[PDB]
RNA sequence: UGCU
DNA sequence: TTAGTATATGTGCTGCCGAAGTTAGCACGCTTTCCACAAGATATATAAAGCCAAGAAATCGAAATACTTTCAAGTTA
DNA sequence: TAACTTGAAAGTATTTCGATTTCTTGGCTTTATATATCTTGTGGAAAGCGTGCTAACTTCGGCAGCACATATACTAA
C-alpha cells in the first residue's frame, strides 16, 4: 500500500485544456571558445556527425547538426576556410582541451 | 473525424482538449490531420472566434460566488462576455489573431475585460494570479498578446482627445478601455 | 500501451441521462438487479383542467394492475377511513384499482 | 387514456 | 394328482400439478498468433513565423531612515 | 498676558532592495519530390446467472406410478 508516498495534484481542470507542441528539445547555446573549438573539430574531421558526437560528450549530436546547418546557412566563408585548413587528428591533446573546457564551464557556473 | 464533425456544424471545440482526451501528442496529431485532409478533401470551416470566446468564457468561475473566489472578483456574465467579444473583434480587425493562436488572445481579452469592469481592486492582479484564481492553464503567448493589445489600446487613447491629454499608460488605460 | 489509462476518457456522461429519460418517458421500468419489471409507472399529466391536474397528481395505482376481477381490492374497505377518498374512483374497468 |  | 401360494398381467384406479387456454362494446394513441503488407524511421534546403523554456535588465513595491509639523510644557518678559 | 525656544512625535518622502515581468536566444513545427531499407506498428480471418409469481378461472386429461387383485402356473402333500 502507498504509505503517503505521493501527493495529490490539483491539475487537469475538467473545463478544457490547450496544446503545447514543444516538449523536450530545449537546447543550450554555445559560446565563442566553444564555437572556435567546434570549427577546429570540423577542420580536423569533416562533416561526419558520428565522430563529432563521440568526441563531444556534453553536447548532443542533434545540437551539433543544428549548429552545422546554421553555420552552412549563415557563415559560408567560415566553413570554406575550415575545410581549406586541415589538422591531423589529436587524441591526448584533445582530451586535455576537453578537460580545459570542463574547467572553463565550471568557472562560468561559479561566476 | 470528431473535429471535422464538430466544425461542420459551426461548433467550437479546441484541438488541445481533443488531444488531451484522445491520448495523443500535438505533433503527430497535426501531421496525421494534414495527411488525412490532403487525402480526403472535405470542407473545413474556419473556427469562428465568437463561439470559441463564449465557450472559453463559460469556463471561468467568476459568475457565481464560490468559497475560494471572494465576491470582489465575481463579475457579471453578460457584460463581461460582451466586452470580451468586442475586444476579440478588435483584435481580429487589428491583425492580432491572424497567424497566432486564438486562445491566448481570448484569454488576454477576457482578462482585460475583467480588469476594466473594476480597475480599482484589480490594478495589482497579474495574469498568473488571474489564471490561478480561475483554475485555467496559463497560455504562454497570452502575455505577449496582452502587451500588444494594450499597445493598440494606447494608440486608440492617443487618437482620442481627452486620453491623449491624460497621457495614460499600459497600466492606467484599463479604466478607459470601455470608452475605447 | 505504456500510456497510462484513466477513467476520464471513458466516463460515459450520457448513460445515466438516457436511462432516466427513457424510464420517465416510456414508463416501463426494468431493474435486473432486483428483477422488477413494472409498466405504467409514469403517465401524461392530464391538462383538461386545473381540477383534473390536481386530482391526477394525487392518484394511487395498485400492484394488481387489472390481473383478475377479484372484487376484493376493488371493494371499498373500512381501512380507507381518512386516508383515501371513498367516492373518487375512475368509472370503467379500473374501478377500485385507481 | 378516456367515453357509452 | 390337487389345493395352496407367489407373480405378473393388464387394468384401473388416484391425484398431479399444470395447460391451454379463456374473460364483452368505440376513439384516441474476448483470446491467441499468425501473418504479410505496407508503413515508422530514418539524411536534407527551405524560405517563413509562432511557440516554449533559460538568462539578463528593469522597474514596481515597499521598508527603514531623514525632513518638516506639531503640539505641549516651559522660558524671558 | 503673549512670544520664542524647547521635545518626541507623523508622514512623508525618496532611496535602495526583493521579485516578478519583459526581453533576448535556439529549434521545431510545418510545405511540398523523390531518393531508399529494418523490424516492428498493424489488417484480417479463424476457432478453441438466476429471479419472482403464479393473476385466475375451466376443464382437461395423460400418464406416473402404483399398485391392488387376481388368474394362473409351480410346488408340497
Ligand atoms: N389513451 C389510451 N391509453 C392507453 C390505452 N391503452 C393503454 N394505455 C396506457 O397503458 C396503460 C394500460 O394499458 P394496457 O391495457 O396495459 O395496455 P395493454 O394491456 O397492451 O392493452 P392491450 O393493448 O389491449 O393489450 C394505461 O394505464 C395507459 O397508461 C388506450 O387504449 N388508450
Amino acid at each position: 500500500c502507498v504509505v503517503e508516498e505521493n501527493d495529490p495534484i490539483f491539475e487537469r481542470g475538467s473545463t478544457t485544456t490547450y496544446s503545447s507542441f514543444r516538449k523536450n528539445y530545449y537546447s543550450k547555446p554555445w559560446s565563442n571558445k566553444e564555437t572556435d573549438m567546434f570549427f577546429l573539430a570540423i577542420s580536423m574531421v569533416g562533416t561526419d556527425f558520428s565522430m563529432i558526437g563521440q568526441l563531444f560528450p556534453h553536447r548532443a549530436r542533434i545540437e551539433i547538426k543544428n549548429k552545422f546547418k546554421r553555420e552552412e546557412k549563415t557563415n559560408g566563408w567560415r566553413i570554406d576556410k575550415a575545410f581549406q585548413e586541415k589538422r591531423p587528428f589529436d587524441f591526448d591533446f584533445f582530451a586535455h582541451l576537453l578537460q580545459k573546457v570542463l574547467a572553463e564551464e565550471e568557472k562560468r557556473k561559479q561566476k | 473525424c470528431v473535429l471535422i464533425t464538430c466544425r461542420q456544424h459551426n461548433w467550437p471545440l479546441t484541438m488541445g482538449a481533443i488531444c488531451t482526451l484522445l491520448y495523443a501528442d500535438l505533433d503527430v496529431f497535426s501531421s496525421t490531420y494534414m495527411q488525412i485532409v490532403k487525402l480526403l478533401g472535405l470542407d473545413v470551416p474556419s473556427l469562428c472566434l465568437a463561439e470559441l470566446v463564449k465557450t472559453y468564457c463559460s469556463s471561468f468561475k467568476l459568475f457565481q460566488a464560490s468559497p475560494s473566489v471572494p465576491a470582489k472578483y465575481v463579475e457579471d456574465k453578460e457584460k463581461m462576455l460582451s466586452r470580451t467579444m468586442q475586444l476579440v473583434e478588435l483584435a481580429n480587425e487589428t491583425w492580432l489573431v491572424t497567424g497566432r493562436h486564438p486562445l491566448p488572445v481570448i484569454t488576454a481579452a477576457t482578462f482585460l475585460a475583467w480588469q476594466s469592469l473594476q480597475p480599482a481592486d484589480r490594478l495589482s492582479c497579474s495574469l498568473a494570479r488571474f489564471c490561478k484564481l480561475a483554475n485555467v492553464d496559463l497560455p504562454y503567448p497570452a502575455s505577449s498578446r496582452l502587451q500588444e493589445l494594450l499597445a493598440v489600446l494606447l494608440r486608440m487613447a492617443e487618437q482620442l482627445a481627452w486620453l491623449r491629454v491624460l497621457r495614460l499608460d499600459k497600466r492606467s488605460v484599463v479604466k478607459h478601455i470601455g470608452d475605447l | 500501451r505504456a500510456a497510462q489509462f484513466d477513467v476520464v476518457k471513458h466516463m460515459r456522461q450520457d448513460q445515466i441521462t438516457n436511462g432516466m429519460v427513457n424510464a420517465i418517458s416510456t414508463g416501463n421500468w426494468s431493474l435486473k438487479r432486483f428483477k422488477m419489471d413494472r409498466q405504467g409507472v409514469t403517465q401524461v399529466l392530464s391538462r383538461l383542467s386545473y381540477i383534473s391536474a390536481l386530482g391526477m397528481m394525487t392518484r394511487i395505482s395498485s400492484q394488481f394492475e387489472k390481473t383478475r376481477k377479484v372484487s376484493g381490492p376493488r371493494s371499498l374497505q373500512p381501512s380507507q377511513w381518512g386516508m383515501l377518498c371513498p367516492s373518487d374512483t375512475p368509472e370503467g374497468e379500473a374501478c377500485g384499482l385507481v
